[PDB]
RNA sequence: GCAGUCAAGCGUUCAUAGCGACAUUGCUUUUUGAUUCUUCGAUGUCGGCUCUUCCUAUCAUACCGAAGCAGAAUUCGGUAAGCGUUGGAUUGUUCACCCACUAAUAGGGAACGUGAGCUGGGUUUAGACCGUCGUGAGACAGGUUAGUUUUACCCUACUGAU
């Protein structure tokens, strides 16, 4: 998703350890008779995705199926 | 899922505890009140030293956990992990609503979100019992579950000795006669009243007048 | 909580005589003279005998009295001034250019010009005060003496020229290059 | 020609300080307190860093 | 959304140059909810074009302080809103996304600025087609085609003029 996103083809791509809640993520790229490896940083950013932001706000489900029988006995 | 703690600070609420009618409740977050040395007499430690709220507050069940975790970490580092013995008092039992949710106030009562204290003016959160030299960083290890709370707290020298209901020098004048007896954590007393027979059992110190 | 009476002691010498009316204070000796308005202060002078003088302070809170103690301190400086002077030493500090200073004059003003600090194009001047007298020491390489009556005047003359010679847009760890006050003193020997 | 004498000099001026944390002002070595007052006079200060 | 406080892990040694989890204390009304006080003898209901002004929570431009600042190239913070912040491909779009120039392509407000200032692509009358639904009349906030934008000469304001 990230290479996808960088704005020749490539030989390779890995990626280095940034740490667990240091928002930054870093990877390496590989790339006709010259071959060159660099390095790429990815700033993290943090927001809402919709979904769960409608989780707060009461209509939640969106469609309902009410099943009812007028019995007291259900077969 | 955790709500900010200002919402549900004050006691507006009635007690609303689990029962058969709320049934379902989710786990408390503190789990274990006793830490240290737990297994100690009460020869080993005297000096005893509270931390007293100054306010009628809840604390919830995550701000006792933070707390509790702080105190117990610079206790550990600095005096060694068997110099003391802390335990919480505040049991948080409190249940906690939030309406998580055809229209708005169309049908609109709330799902149980989480456990609470309801803490009152004077009374002992935090109880550490512990040697007369080792006071400084029993004093600085409270210091920083204060932060962790809301309102105002503060940290009090005990007079009385250890957990005991006694003064200093009144469980001195006891103990030195055979009137004092180790039960296993806390202490047993002589009583002048009850049978005879089973005062003489137990307490053999006592009944003597030599040493 | 306001103090009842507070006072420090002026120890004249045998040499100069100090003149105070208002606050106005003249002190002449042997050097030449010098002058200072302490109408901002709110204290009372007092002669006793000659070579000693009180200065006090009356229902004074403690600001109040901490101002006492330094208007002791400007006219014990008066005096030292006027008898012995002072005298403060800078030295030029470098790697590759050397800092090349000389007075040169404008308008009947005098000014120290500083040229080639670091590889600069910007001549940098810096206008001598009133009183005081700059001499480039001989036999003591890149050093620079100036000298007067007027500490104020000196040290300030002297600051200028420390902050006439700052490096941008380096790492002033590195880049350790100036002209700093190396030596404050007197011109009199012995005291 | 660093000198030992006009780097100590020097380094007097330069390097020999502290700094407040919160407002990055550059103090006096032996200070409590910064001096500014929009950090409320914190004493929460630390000393220069070195070069190599 | 924005800000502290405490600081877990990181940052080869090293808590606090700098990244920064979770807690705990706030501000905002540029988001969305909650409510129904005002308006149903009607306050023109999207966006764009045009044009003034204000906010700073400053992208650039001036002067500074810090750095795990040799230099170059950067990163963090202070005073500051004085001065600027673009041309295009696709979409009715706001938003989004790309190409290109640039010192910089910062964020917001003013009845979600502005229809007797325009436009009318969009939404939201009547015609008409499809799909699913319904026995049927017909429904669809699903897709698609065509569809009237009225009045200043009054008082005030602004601009000029006796
Ligand atoms: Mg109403
Ligand atoms: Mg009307
Ligand atoms: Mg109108
Ligand atoms: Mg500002
Ligand atoms: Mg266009
Ligand atoms: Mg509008
Ligand atoms: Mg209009
Ligand atoms: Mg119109
Ligand atoms: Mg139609
Ligand atoms: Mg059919
Ligand atoms: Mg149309």
């Amino acid at each position: 998703a990230i290479c996808l996103r960088r704005l020749v083809r490539l030989v390779d791509a890995s990626f280095i350890w940034t740490e667990p809640h240091s928002r930054r993520i870093r990877i390496k790229l590989t790339v006709t008779i010259i071959q060159q490896t660099f390095e790429v940083e990815y700033i993290v950013i943090a927001m809402q995705c919709p979904d769960c932001a409608r989780s707060y706000t009461t209509n939640t489900w969106r469609a309902t199926v009410q099943i009812r029988q007028k019995v007291p006995h259900k077969r | 899922a955790r709500r900010p703690a200002r919402c549900y600070r004050y006691q507006k609420n009635k007690p609303y505890p689990k029962s058969r009618y709320n049934r379902a409740v989710p786990d408390s977050k503190i789990r274990i009140y006793d830490l240290g040395k737990k297994k100690a007499t009460v020869d080993e430690f005297p000096l005893c030293v509270h931390l007293v709220s100054n306010e009628l507050e809840q604390l919830s069940s995550e701000a006792l956990e933070a707390a509790r975790i702080c105190a117990n970490k610079y206790m550990t580092t600095v005096s060694g992990r068997d110099a003391f013995h802390l335990r919480v008092r505040v049991h948080p039992f409190h249940v906690l609503r939030i309406n998580k949710m055809q229209q708005g106030m169309r049908g609109a009562w709330g799902k149980p979100h989480g456990l609470a204290a309801r803490v009152d003016i004077g009374q002992i959160i935090f109880s550490v019992r512990t040697k007369d030299s080792n006071k400084d960083v029993v004093v600085e290890g409270l210091r920083r579950a204060r932060y962790k709370f809301p309102g105002q707290q503060k940290i009090i020298l005990s007079k009385k000795w250890g957990f005991t209901n006694l003064d200093r020098p009144e469980y001195l004048k006891k103990r030195e006669a055979g009137e004092v007896k180790d039960d296993g954590a806390f202490v047993k007393f002589l009583s002048k009243k009850g049978s005879l027979e089973n005062n003489i059992r137990e307490f053999p110190e006592y009944f003597a007048a030599q040493a | 909580m306001k103090y009842i009476q507070t006072e420090q002691q002026i120890e004249v010498p045998e040499g100069v005589t100090v003149s105070i009316k208002s606050r106005i204070v003249k002190v002449v000796g042997p050097r030449g003279t010098l002058t200072k308005n302490l109408k901002h202060i709110d204290v009372t002078f007092t002669k006793v005998n000659n070579q000693l003088i009180k200065v006090a302070v009356h229902n004074g809170g403690r600001k109040h009295v901490a101002a006492l103690r330094t208007v002791k301190s400007l006219v014990d400086n008066m005096i030292t001034g006027v008898t012995k002077g002072y005298k403060y030493k800078m030295r030029y500090v470098y790697a590759h250019f050397p800092i090349n200073v000389n007075i040169v004059e404008k308008d009947g003003a005098k000014f120290i010009e500083v040229r080639n600090f670091l590889g600069d194009k910007k001549i940098r001047n810096v206008p001598v005060r009133d009183g005081v007298t700059i001499e480039f020491s001989t036999n003591v390489k890149d050093e620079i003496v100036l000298s007067g009556n007027s500490v104020e005047d000196v040290s300030q003359n002297a600051a200028d020229l420390q902050q006439i010679c700052r490096v941008r847009n380096k790492d002033i760890r590195k880049f350790l290059d100036g002209i700093y006050v190396s030596h404050k003193g007197f011109i009199t020997e012995d005291l | 020609i660093i000198e030992p004498s006009l780097k100590a000099l020097a380094s007097k001026y330069n390097c020999d300080k502290s700094v407040c944390r919160k407002c990055y002002a550059r103090l006096p070595p032996r200070a409590t307190n910064c001096r500014k007052r929009k950090c409320g006079h914190t004493n929460q200060l630390r000393p220069k860093k070195k070069l190599k």
